[PDB]
């Protein structure tokens, strides 16, 4: 258990072809950790009189020795090429320091906009629902279904946010999968986990993936719906990737 | 071997002025057949004017066709291949008259594209097949020289 | 794997009709009850109701074929009051009410002007995929409108047109419509030892989406000819005018997101130049056969057209033309005057046709090549190869037509290419089909890896069923027994992969009253995207033919080899 | 010559696509086979039906084997069994040998009670309750005759699996008259009930009843004076768990030996109805009877083939109530009616009609007092009948009956039909069936009388009628309705449409399937069908009307 | 009313001699007929007597069909009905020959846990419409003989 500071906050768009070079200034040995918020965006690449949907998900994070970090992406079909918006935040271990600025139970309708500003951490039961947090709204759509249609979902989860009143922090992180990993009692973090693109209902549907915690383990599962372009005009090969990213799992003392 | 370039082997004599009387005489047929025969000296008499004793070239009906012919693996349209079939008869003024074909056939794989642009390119591939068969019917007269002649 | 049957049965004056049934594994029992309501010499409606035990409700197809003042018409308004499946399938909709509107008006008028309307408005997005609906046009999944005037004489023409499309908001599907498009064509010849031609054409491209571009395009194309016929050869030589000016606007989210920088006003003035030659030769060849005739016939051409950039303007029509061996003596390589590429090459080519005593052809072949001095270069090329030569002989082709008998054929084709050093395809048949029954065909179909990787989009390179390319097999066959069974086949089979790719049979004993036909069919139908291997579906069909007293006869080929996914062609 | 026929398919609402295919093998002029493949969607596999008719020395007849070897539906409702077939067996041999020498075969075997349930066959129906499975042979001159029997059955319903069945039933009938002014004639009996259950009893029964039938004529009266006896010996066994249950035991070897009288009588008058309707006759026919029989107390002995018969206008006469010789009743009974026809000029009987009364003298009683009737009498007119029978045209109908009674004051039954019938494809009918809440506690079992089902009686009221549009469409209807309950009982509707190649044909059912126990109600089966038949080359098409009637629950009749 | 006793018989004074053409004469069909016949004085005769202005009947075949009539609530059968149809054709010498007919309808109730006694019924409702059937027929003889007349 540590609680590391904090060093930024960048919302930006990749300099190079799939690389993000967010500079900040750091210390020798301070094993940096970096919380991603928007692991992957969809981005709509051309194709000699084609417009694609094409997820840009990120894969590796290197330190620029001890002046920053970089952030290598993938596209899902190897082959384009694009710009992606991924945005976290960067801290070491060894000035603010984040606090817990917001906890309360809230029952969240389809869709909340965040009270405050920051890296949300949640905890919720149902089996039916996935919550994903785009970036700046709590996201929660029905799982179950199975059809092109974005059917929302109320859900009630306990919310905490933290930013620059316990101090912040973290504990083990998971990296999320496909198949059930119990954290027991903790809290989960909140973001995207990929995307996810097939052949339903005559489209090329495609989806954004979310958490699903069900009982006390979470897995990734479907979520928002981002378009529908149609199988008439192209056919595309399906997709579910799930970002490789870990996420953050705190205690419950919040 | 002695190659003595060629003997006449064009449109016949015969028929060296015709009527290209045609169900639609506006349409791209008429107008492609129109352009073989005059790059072959063939003057089309104006539709119908002189009396007789002139023969006639009554282009029929056409059949475009587009069928799949290989598949990926996963079972999905790769190739189409189009064969268009072009009838025609020719009016030997009193004589009898004698029926002329044709068939193109033309392979491509499918390229998804967009639909403004891919008509374009069913437009053109088309606009070509319709030169080939044109040709065509330029040759196998000389076919019917030979069967007016026994 | 996936079985699934097909059990039908239907037929091929204010009264009823035939009633058709039918019974499929999904989409259960259906059943059609027409009804024809001839009301006057010049309407006849025709109410069908029509029920789909699935959705456990019936809809009303109709129709109003009229020939009025007007000319020639069609009418449909498929309802279905409520639906079961689609109130699953889409719990957002709250009435569950599918229609669909068609409306297909023409007429001439003093046989030069002309009409067409052609309405297809329909309900919701996934209409079109759920239902087979009979009468209505879909493209990239929206419903058109078009609508046109016309004018043509002998020579001149006009096509004023427009297009609209009804795209919901649930579609993200990128097209472009013409709203309108003036198009003129004027056609004069014999301008002294000269022919001319003018083309036209004043469009208006909207896209579905509200952040594409939109444009503005004239264009003018006049054009002088000058043929010049020899008895033994031919040659002819013509140079062109091609101007263009585009007026692109709503250019906001595209150069915001890329750097292009696409332009808001381009003038493109491009003069082109071709010339075209032939020759043909001749030989008897008494030393084979009696009275035969050989004709070699080489032919050249030479196209130059100058480079200009046009990176700063946006790709509204624009494909990549293909090749064949008569596609080396084109004009463009793209099709659409948006991305006119340009060369300077000259092309060859050799023929060979032997003729018989009738003087009616029996062979042809065919070689051609492709020689680049420059690089065509549009000012956006993109495309992946596998070789850095751009100038020379890139490109060779071939055909062969052997017309063995009466009832025998064969046919080639072959398109060997030195940027990757291999053969790029190799489609070939041959047949022996005595009549419309007794038939026998082989086939084959090539393309190699790098073909696909260098035409088709980029994502056909990294995916495991498209980047391999073609090498399938093919066998059709068909054989009446008796004078009332026919037997057909079919068996398509893969050699990159010792997978087959369809196996078709069918057996149909036809009368003068019924005619009953079985089928069986096992296709590719979609990959696994988990385990990555292919997935085959499995069918079994049963149809039964009411053929009323007639003279409607056939013994059901050419009927059943035309039902699998790989349709059966003549090629003879 | 072997080969195959017109082939037919349809689409039903119980096995979704069934499709024939009925071949037809051949042999030696006298034999033949229609092998039949029969494919259902829903059942899976395909049934076998081998029918088999033939002809020989002994007389004519057919089998069928149809047969499932893999039911799908069938597995569904019963995962619990190891196999799923379906079979059916009928055998119907029947014909004299040498003008003398006879046989006669009756047999059905199903593989489950539940087959024709659910199946459909032209040998049995959903409204059934056993299938017979009897054997027999004999040989029948002028005077004797001799015949051996193996009745047994194969009762459908599990909550009471008790049937008996008869092993050898020899019956020797001799016949003899012109005996002075007498006439003479005995019966025998010889059989063995055995029982498809362990503790139920047995029995070996012989019967030896003879005749000295008086015969009497004249001009216009008929008095036959009768006399015969009747013995009875038993050899009751395996009696030890009945014995228990009931107060009063079954025992061993019982005779029973009891004699008859019997007197018979009537006379013909006659009347021309030329006061009203010239060229017309009619007679005039009353008739009178006296029976008597012994009180013999048969409390012990178990009803093995007794049951009471029915009660029409010509079953007052009648020489016992219950047929068969284990419970022969006891009364002392006189039994009056007349009869009065109107004929026509060309002698053709037009109308009658009748009645008659069956006044008791002291009570009916078997030596098994234990009925409970509605309300006991004791003697009286007890029961009266009726019927009256008249032909309206040449194309109409109308039949009656009725049995009165004053013991309950409630009619016991009643049943009429009227119809107008033209052409055989152009009818119309109505009829009536009622059978009095009463009657059905004081003849069947105590189980059906509590029950809700059999309960009330029967109070049906049903409609026939055809039509053929134009000459090429067939429409038949039917509708039965039960005014006791005011809900339906059967509802039947078809149209058809017969051209030179095809025939095409729909329907539709609501018969009564089952009773549902939780709630108490019934429980209808909707069926619907699409025929569609390939005809062609026949000649002769038909447009099917005499089938569609044939085809629900409760089948067409013609009642002229 | 003046009812007389009827003086005119039963079977016409024609037929006093009657002979009995019968398929099978010791089935149970033929043993009611002749029963009924001696019950009116008539002498029958067999075939080969050597009169041959003598009448004779035929009994044709007979055809027995039980269907059900009236459903319990419960869907079995409740109450049966059994028909009955038998032909015959009686040939007067001198003259031609005339059909006749005869139906029986009688019912019964179903048991089904009384089978075997509610089959030793079903051959008795048999066994006495063998006897009303033939009584049908031997009184439609005064009709023939009358219509024959004319």
């Amino acid at each position: 258990l540590r609680a590391p500071s904090y060093c930024t906050s960048f919302n930006q768009r990749a300099q190079s072809n799939k690389t993000l070079t967010i500079n900040t200034p750091l210390t020798a040995g301070s094993q940096v950790v970096v919380a991603l918020t928007r692991p992957v965006e969809v981005i709509e690449v051309f194709d000699q009189t084609l417009v694609i949907p094409d997820p840009f998900y990120v894969t590796s994070v290197t330190r620029n020795g001890n002046s920053g970090i970089t952030l290598r992406g993938d596209d899902a079909y190897g082959a384009y090429s694009g710009l992606p918006q991924w945005a976290g935040v960067i801290m070491e271990v060894l000035a603010k320091l984040m606090t817990c600025r917001y906890a309360k139970r809230v029952r969240v309708n389809g869709s909340m906009a965040l009270p405050v500003s920051g890296v949300p951490f949640a905890r919720w039961d149902d089996g039916n629902v996935s919550v994903g947090f785009d970036g700046g709204s709590i996201i929660v759509r029905n799982a179950s279904y199975g059809g092109i249609d974005d059917v929302a979902a109320s859900v009630d989860m306990d919310l905490v946010i933290f930013n620059n009143n316990k101090p912040f922090v973290y504990d083990r992180t998971i990296n999320i999968g496909t198949s059930d990993q119990n954290i027991g009692n903790s809290l989960i973090q909140l973001s995207y986990t990929g995307a996810l693109i097939q052949n339903n209902g005559g489209y090329n549907h495609v989806r954004m993936n979310g958490i699903r915690m069900a009982g006390n383990n979470v897995r990734v599962a479907k979520n928002r719906v981002i378009g529908n372009y149609s199988r008439q005009q192209f056919q595309m090969p399906g997709k579910n990737i799930a970002v490789p990213t870990p996420l953050l799992v705190i205690p419950n003392m919040y | 071997c002695g190659w003595h370039l060629r003997d006449t082997t064009q449109v016949p004599s015969t028929m060296k002025v015709m009527i290209l009387d045609s169900g639609d005489p506006n349409g791209p047929l008429s107008r492609a057949v129109r352009n073989q025969l005059r790059l072959n000296g063939v003057e089309l008499l104006d539709k119908e004017t002189t009396r007789k004793d002139v023969p006639s070239l009554r282009l029929g009906k056409v059949s475009i066709a587009k069928d799949t012919a290989s598949v990926f693996r996963n079972g999905q349209t790769a190739e189409y291949q189009m064969i268009m079939t072009v009838n025609a008869t020719v009016l030997i003024p009193g004589r009898d008259i004698y029926p002329i074909s044709a068939k193109v056939f033309r392979s491509f794989f499918d390229n998804p594209q967009m639909a403004l642009a891919k008509d374009n390119e069913q437009d053109m591939i088309v606009k070509e097949m319709y030169d080939r068969a044109a040709e065509q019917l330029i040759r196998k007269l000389p076919s019917i020289r030979a069967a007016d002649i026994r | 794997e996936i079985w699934n049957a097909r059990f039908k049965v239907g037929p091929v004056r204010s009264g009823f009709l035939i009633p058709n049934a039918k019974y499929t594994t999904t989409n259960y029992f259906e059943f059609y009850l027409p009804y024809y309501w001839n009301i006057a010499p010049n309407m006849d409606a025709t109410i069908t109701p029509h029920y789909m035990h699935r959705r456990g409700n019936i809809m009303w197809e109709n129709e109003f074929r009229y020939l009025s003042q007007a000319g020639a018409g069609l009418m449909e308004l498929d309802y279905l009051p409520s639906d079961k499946v689609y109130e699953d399938e889409h719990p957002n909709d709250d009435s569950s009410r599918r229609w669909l509107f068609y409306w297909n008006h023409s007429g001439v008028m003093d046989q030069v002007w002309r009409f067409n309307v052609d309405y297809t408005k329909v309900s919701d997005p996934s209409y079109f995929n759920d239902f087979d609906n009979k009468y209505g046009s879909s493209t990239d999944g929206y419903a058109t409108q078009k609508f046109s005037v016309g004018y043509a004489v002998q020579n001149f023409n006009a096509t004023v047109s427009t297009k609209q499309f009804q795209v919901f908001s649930e579609q993200n599907t990128s097209s472009y419509s013409a709203e309108p498009q003036l198009d003129v064509n004027y056609y004069q010849n014999d301008v002294g030892p000269f022919d001319t031609r003018i083309y036209g054409q004043a469009v208006h491209f909207v896209n579905t989406r509200d952040d594409m571009p939109e444009a503005t395009r004239v264009h003018l194309e006049p054009t002088i000819n000058l043929p010049l016929s020899n008895n033994w050869g031919s040659i002819n030589t013509e140079a062109k005018f091609l101007a263009t000016h585009y007026q692109q606007t709503n250019l906001d989210w595209y150069n915001s997101r890329n750097t292009t920088k696409l332009d808001e006003s381009v003038n493109r003035v491009m003069p082109q130049f071709k010339v075209d030659g032939k020759m043909v030769f001749e030989r008897d060849m008494e030393m084979l056969a009696p009275g035969y005739t050989q004709t070699l016939e080489p032919r050249a051409q030479y196209l130059y057209v100058p480079y200009r950039d046009q990176s700063d303007i946006y790709n509204y029509d624009s494909s990549l033309l293909q090749s064949d061996y008569s596609g080396l003596f084109r004009d463009r390589t793209y099709g659409g005057l948006d991305r006119i590429a340009s060369a300077n090459q000259v092309t060859t080519g050799v023929t060979s046709r032997i003729y018989d005593d009738a003087a009616v052809e029996r062979f042809n072949i065919s070689v051609g090549q492709i020689y680049y001095f420059t690089e065509s270069r549009t000012g956006d090329d993109n495309i992946t190869w596998e070789n850095d030569d751009k100038t020379g002989s890139l490109v060779w082709a071939g055909d062969t037509y052997w017309r063995i008998s009466e009832r025998w054929g064969l046919r080639g084709g072959i398109q060997y290419d030195t940027r990757l050093d291999n053969v790029a395809t190799s489609n070939s048949s041959i047949e022996y089909r005595r009549d419309e029954d007794r038939l026998v065909q082989l086939n084959y179909h090539y393309a190699s890896p790098e073909y696909i990787q260098a035409t088709l989009p980029k994502y056909y390179s990294t995916a495991e069923q498209y980047k391999n390319g073609i090498s399938q097999v093919g066998a059709v066959a068909s054989r009446p027994i008796a004078d009332r069974w026919s037997i057909v086949g079919a068996y398509y089979y893969d050699t990159n992969a010792n997978k087959q790719a369809d196996s078709m049979l069918g057996v149909q004993y036809s009368s003068c009253c019924y005619a009953i036909r079985v089928g069986y069919e096992r296709k590719l139908n979609g990959w696994d995207n988990d385990k990555q291997h292919a997935v085959y579906d499995n069918a079994i069909g049963f149809n039964i033919e009411l053929r009323g007293l007639s003279s409607n006869y056939g013994l059901g080929t050419q009927e059943m080899l035309r039902s699998n996914i790989l349709p059966y062609q003549n090629t003879l």
